[PDB]
């Protein structure tokens, strides 16, 4: 049984700084990619997807290409007040018709101090 | 740098099959989904499918399910697109993509029962003793070849400013293409202007020097 | 699958003009909406991602907006290098789809075509064929009509017409018209005329030669 753990309930950064959203998985099973979202539900915003998508503001804390990697923390650079919100670390599994969400973290609230 | 290099243009007889290739550099395909897209002149861009080279999982749009088979080889860092029972509606440019901003240059796939034919290149010159203007326009007529494409350059790529190479037009299973170049009259009578026509399907590379008459 | 309707399919804008391209969806889409710029002979380039974010290298004059079932791409000040085809794309619903695209041309000043006519070369005449080539280069607007006149009579078929896309520099169009005859049919006539009708002239634009 894999768990998605976000050790930070909330985070405060200044505008222009970097936001580090921490997330660790407890298992490699099941196989599947990790995705980051801002918000939950149907209209949630895709923040990161390790297999497809354009996310030039996001860098991974660790090397996700390593087979035994379980750190899925990301860094969002040049934070502005518009980046404030709740970010969820989500584990996906292989399914039909596309990848299917397996488990989501409890979320990390990002708040920003403006300039 | 990330780059995707696709295989050359293909000519397939209707009902037969073909496998297109896509080799990546600057990254390992094992780490990302590799997508395939087709673009027809009258139907726009259509997503065919993708593969996860890490586990070999493939997805397909329901339109291309029994038509397309996507494979990948992590060792050679290459993805493949196999197309079966090709009809004339499958004539398109097929793209390789790591989704987002990384695309291949595309692969032309012509599905036709017509035979391969090398081109005839003909020079287009105004003639000696003709009235000298400020500019002179030379040309190059490429006629009676199949299939696409044909590569036309002037002076091995040196002349590029006033060049117009026109799209090929099919007439009774044969293409005709033309290209013009406009250079100052103080150059062409005294300097070499050569038409460089290449047709890979016939392995014919012809240089045609433009001489007056 | 999601239908992405881009209307109008072709539009024109002058330099410095604000232009808005629209993308309407058959069903709702989310931040999986990308815009791709494509010019003839090149791969699609990611231009806008997640509705409003510019890809690296995209000039600041571009901007994206929209939500739900309708989205838009906007150029604040049209430039010549902006002339291309733009496709909206969604991949929040399976399977991912593209719009039919909007071709965007730059509305430059009118330009008359520079016409060159070439008799059949000596190489082709020895093969038994005779092609008369007429180049109509660097004109604007794109709309043009060419007729072939042979000794005062129009030759209706045997003509192959080809047009270039809008040039990246001067934003003009070019056209090539080739009239192909057998070597015999060609030698049975003296004067050949390439006649064009274009906005830049209230009379036909004629270019001719005598076979001797």
């Amino acid at each position: 049984e894999l768990q998605v753990i976000q050790p930070d309930k909330s985070v405060l950064v200044a505008a222009g700084e970097t936001a580090t959203l921490r997330c660790t998985a407890t298992s490699l099973i099941p196989v599947g990619p990790i995705q980051w979202f801002r918000g939950a539900g149907p209209g949630r915003e895709l923040i990161y997807n390790q297999k497809e998508g354009h996310f030039p503001r996001v860098t991974t804390v660790s090397d996700l290409t390593k087979r035994n990697n379980m750190d899925f923390s990301i860094r969002i650079g040049n934070i502005t007040p518009a980046d404030a919100g709740t970010y969820y670390c989500v584990k996906f599994r292989k399914g039909s018709p596309d990848d299917v969400e397996f488990k989501s973290g409890a979320g990390t609230e990002l708040s920003v101090r403006a300039k | 740098e990330v780059q995707l290099q696709q295989s050359g243009a293909e000519l397939v007889k209707p009902g037969a099959s073909v496998k297109l290739s896509c080799t990546a550099s600057g990254f390992n395909i094992k780490d990302y989904y590799i997508h395939w897209v087709q673009q027809r002149t009258e139907q726009g861009l259509e997503w065919i499918g993708r593969i996860d080279p890490e586990d070999g999982e493939t997805k397909y749009a329901p339109k291309f399910q029994d038509k397309a088979t996507i494979t990948a080889d992590t060792s050679s860092n290459t993805a493949y697109l196999h197309l079966s029972s090709l009809t004339s509606e499958d004539t398109a440019v097929y793209y390789c993509a790591r989704w987002g901003a990384y695309w291949g240059q595309g692969t032309l796939v012509t599905v036709s029962a017509a035979k391969t034919t090398p081109p005839s290149v003909y020079p287009l010159a105004p003639g000696s003793a003709a009235q000298t203007n400020s500019m002179v326009t030379l040309g190059c007529l490429v006629k009676g070849y199949f299939p696409e494409p044909v590569t036309v350059t002037w002076n091995s790529g040196s002349l590029s400013s006033g060049v117009h190479t026109f799209p090929a037009v099919l007439q009774s299973d044969l293409y005709t293409l033309s290209s013009s170049v406009t250079v100052p009259s103080s150059t062409w009578p005294s300097e070499t202007v050569t038409c460089n026509v290449a047709h890979p399907a016939s392995s014919t590379k012809v240089d045609k020097k433009i001489v007056p008459r | 699958q999601i239908v992405l309707t881009q209307s109008p399919a072709i539009m024109s804008a002058s330099p410095g003009e604000k232009v808005t391209l629209t993308c309407a969806s058959s069903s709702v889409s989310s931040s999986y909406l990308y815009w791709y710029q494509q010019k003839p002979g090149s791969s699609p380039k990611l231009w806008i991602y997640s509705t409003s974010n510019l890809a690296s290298g995209v000039p600041a004059r571009f901007s994206g907006s929209g939500s739900g079932t309708s989205y838009s791409l906007t150029i604040s000040s049209m430039e010549a290098e902006d002339a291309a085809s733009y496709f909206c794309h969604q991949w929040s619903s399976y399977p991912r789809t593209f719009g039919a695209g909007t071709k965007l041309e730059l509305k430059r000043a009118d330009a008359a075509p520079t016409v060159s006519i070439f008799p059949p070369s000596s190489e082709q005449l020895t093969s038994g064929g005779a092609s008369v080539v007429c180049f109509l280069n660097n004109f604007y607007p794109k709309d043009i009509n060419v007729k072939w006149k042979i000794d005062g009579s129009e030759r209706q078929n045997g003509v192959l017409n080809s047009w270039t896309d809008q040039d990246s520099k001067d934003s003009t169009y070019s056209m090539s018209s080739t009239l192909t005859l057998t070597k015999d049919e060609y030698e049975r006539h003296n004067s050949y005329t390439c006649e064009a009708t274009h906005k830049t002239s209230t009379s036909p634009i004629v270019k001719s030669f005598n076979r001797g």
